[PDB]
DNA sequence: ATCAATATCCACCTGCAGATACTACCAAAAGTGTATTTGGAAACTGCTCCATCAAAAGGCATGTTCAGCTGATTCAGCTGAACATGCCTTTTGATGGAGCAGTTTCCAAATACACTTTTGGTAGTATCTGCAGGTGGATATTGAT
DNA sequence: ATCAATATCCACCTGCAGATACTACCAAAAGTGTATTTGGAAACTGCTCCATCAAAAGGCATGTTCAGCTGAATCAGCTGAACATGCCTTTTGATGGAGCAGTTTCCAAATACACTTTTGGTAGTATCTGCAGGTGGATATTGAT
């Protein structure tokens, strides 16, 4: 019963994700949107971070790989080094 | 005989560190006396104002440690503060309990 | 403690409240 | 038999959830979905624990965000249902696209 | 088995004056490492752009003071500037 | 006597003003206007001509974009009408306010 | 000496026409009456952002002058990066 | 026998003056031989691909001077030339036309 | 007349290889002064810290590259790392 | 109203995960003593910014008038919220080895110096020319009818 | 689908503003080509901590029933567009006055630097305990009637 990672990010954790941010109502068209915002994102930082990654001739993406790549894209992140 | 640049100056925070911190950045080809001792102190200073609202944000859960979503309900509920870290993420901090009104029930 | 802390803090104003 | 009317779980959930701070994602579904986006980049990858974690909480942190101002683009054309237009209005006005 | 410096020791120290009966997590403490080299990078960052707008070699005091007055929020700027010429202040008078 | 309909020229405006680049606010009032302001920070101050232009280049750029940013916020809300409920909710979704 | 005229009132200089035409070239084809009260609170607090910061410069610089150098380095600091005056 | 590292190169675009401001900007320690003669070519290619794309705004608009709004319809007209200057405002440039389709009348 | 140096003379040169026959006002002139200052800040400033990241004390042709493929979208990063190559590449077998 | 189903709230309990505390070892801050570099203080420019004023297009203010937009009202149909189950996916906890990082070693590369040479800036001068701003006249658009 | 008011288009036709292009020219900068320094890639190796893989566990896919939300249609009130009319204030282009940036030269502080002496902060470790669960029972909330 295989199918896609993305489709991974369940209706059920994306309408969670929504209530944290209040929200009352959700258009079935939200959980597919979604999905498709969440991909940009991790492309854009995870594209940072493996770019880190590769000039410190690594082959392991580090925890500092993805806050370097975080500031950069401007979301600064909090609490896992830096 | 010998007396930390801290301990001097009145502060927690490391003068020394800092000025190592300072030159080992590339800020500048030299780093006046002063400018590790103030940039020491505006730390410290920024540090007090954070952990005293955590603490009394820690204070209310009826908790004696401070954890990250006590960090964040005193960061997010300043408006200067909130303003500093306007586009940084408190890891584990999640967020301010806000139901705009409109969502609310009628009776 | 002995720090120079603010004596008021105010709230940012949300929109939307 | 008593039944719960529409929206009423809803702002429960809206309660709960802004009162915690777990990640609302399942770390699996995740982590293989950090791993194949990845391997487009460089293969053989490998990612520390904290690496992936730090990716889920910017991740998640960015994602309610732009539920907020979702929510309220929403609400400003005098509905209380998010939808793409809605989505795509807040991604538009802060710049993340158009 | 090498050093790994962080500024814990002396958010501890800053806690215990200001919530002598308060703890921090681990998590907690995270944070505010991240907070103080951010704004370390932040303050240092613009301190260098002075210098170097003036055609200067030195960062000093005066740079500090600017930078923060650029970069710290209304209360925040005043209260951190008398903080930061209390200890100038202070080790100018440590013999 | 012949009228054009409302929206008739507000359209030719639009078309001949997204044409030029010549700046829409007049020089004098800009500069008594950054005078004041400047005043109210520190007295005894003076401006390069080229200090006022380009905080006027700076105004003007921000206004426009401003207005189209609010302008989607109209035309969410199903309007053609921009009100201050608009610049109010881009300014928001901007993050040039909580 | 002369001492400089009182400046008051200066923000309703920018009137309702300046700002329709910078609505204009926005697209904007409708305007409601209460848009320009808004429009200059907006400009007067986009204003005052960067001449603080172009004053705090010029102070820092020890200069009586706000130089173009000064409200460009305000606009960097302020993400309003401004092309064709130095820098 | 004064050979320019420029000249060396196949460059325009100046490798002193470009390893000198890298010098004074105090961005590292040290700065290897390759980084001014790669920069300078970078910036050269950048700025190649704006006033090539300028240069047909100003032949389009009947022009043989490029002038600035000619320079904001290239990188505006651009999809990567717009997104690394999405951040930026072209003194006298202007904006692109653009009416929302709903303003437009009739039916 | 304290000599205010400018990247215009590179510029025009640039200008005459693709638009023979095009001109430049002095303001659009002013315009791509601005953007050659301001690409450069950006790359130099992301290789700065590069290296900082990596304990490094270097700014090599490896640190621009990354910089390059950090601040440039898609297809400018892959040319812009082509003619800095070359460049290089030529620059070390042209002595 | 009443009546019950379910959610929510507070008090107490208690095992251990996750703090606080403690120690010896050493990297890195401080101390001393020369070794360089700088950033006002004084003392002059010329540059340019303030000021003030005269004449005239040019855009601004104000009042009238009504086209059509906003927003209140009503209503039907569809679209998301809710909810009851088990199975499938994740979460948890227990081993093999990739590869991070620790470290020393020596050379290719980068700095430091002080020569020599050439570039790029500017001031001055002239020298040319693209185009802004104007003016008809032919052509397009809009709105009444 | 005709017509007329009025906006727009485009091709001519100027006079500079601003461009281009000489100088000659020099001053600072870039380059040259040894003298000295050292940072980083190289290779080795140990020991984390990362990937994998097999029992333990609840979260999610599912399809049904309908509450109430969205958006369509309609309409009336009144806000905002157009425009005509009157004229204030901005634009423009001079002149004179001086304030103040901007330079360039002595240095006495100020900070770097090289070497030594000291100890503060880190990493194991070794204890201590805050509080996240869990239970029990009272009360509030919500929705049926
Ligand atoms: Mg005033």
């Amino acid at each position: 019963v295989l199918r896609d990672n993305i489709q991974g990010i369940t209706k059920p954790a994306i309408r969670r994700l929504a209530r944290r941010g209040g929200v009352k109502r959700i258009s079935g068209l939200i959980y597919e949107e979604t999905r498709g915002v969440l991909k940009v994102f991790l492309e854009n930082v995870i594209r940072d971070a493996v770019t880190y990654t590769e000039h410190a001739k690594r082959k392991t993406v580090t925890a500092m790989d993805v806050v370097y790549a975080l500031k950069r894209q401007g979301r600064t992140l909090y609490g896992f080094g830096g | 005989k010998a007396k930390t640049r801290s301990s001097r100056a009145g502060l927690q925070f490391p003068v020394g560190r800092v000025h190592r911190l300072l030159r080992k950045g590339n800020y500048s080809e030299r780093v006046g006396a002063g400018a590790p001792v103030y940039l020491a102190a505006v730390l410290e200073y920024l540090t007090a104002e954070i952990l005293e609202l955590a603490g009394n944000a820690a204070r209310d859960n009826k908790k004696t440690r401070i954890i990250p979503r006590h960090l964040q309900l005193a960061i997010r509920n300043d408006e200067e503060l909130n303003k500093l870290l306007g586009r940084v993420t408190i890891a584990q901090g999640g967020v301010l309990p806000n139901i705009q009104a409109v969502l609310l029930p009628k009776k | 403690g002995g720090y120079n802390l603010r004596p008021r803090t105010y709230q940012p104003q949300r929109y939307g409240g | 038999p008593h039944r719960y009317r529409p929206g009423t779980v809803a702002l429960r959930e809206i309660r709960r959830y802004q009162k915690s701070t777990e990640l609302l994602i399942r770390k699996l579904p995740f982590q293989r979905l950090v791993r194949e986006i990845a391997q487009d980049f460089k293969t053989d990858l490998r990612f520390q624990s904290s690496a992936v974690m730090a990716l889920q909480e910017a991740c998640e942190a960015y994602l309610v965000g732009l539920f907020e101002d979702t929510n309220l683009c929403a609400i400003h054309a005098k509905r209380v249902t998010i939808m793409p237009k809605d989505i795509q209005l807040a991604r538009r006005i802060r710049g993340e696209r158009a | 088995r090498s050093r790994k410096e962080s500024y814990s020791v002396y958010v501890y120290k800053v806690l215990k004056q200001v919530h002598p009966d308060t703890g921090i997590s681990s998590k907690a403490m995270g944070i505010m490492n991240s907070f103080v080299n951010d704004i370390f990078e932040r303050i240092a960052g613009e301190a260098s752009r002075l210098a170097h707008y003036n055609k200067r070699s030195t960062i000093t005091s005066r740079e500090i003071q600017t930078a923060v007055r650029l970069l710290l929020p209304g209360e925040l700027a005043k209260h951190a500037v008398s903080e930061g010429t209390k200890a100038v202040t202070k080790y100018t008078s440590a013999k």
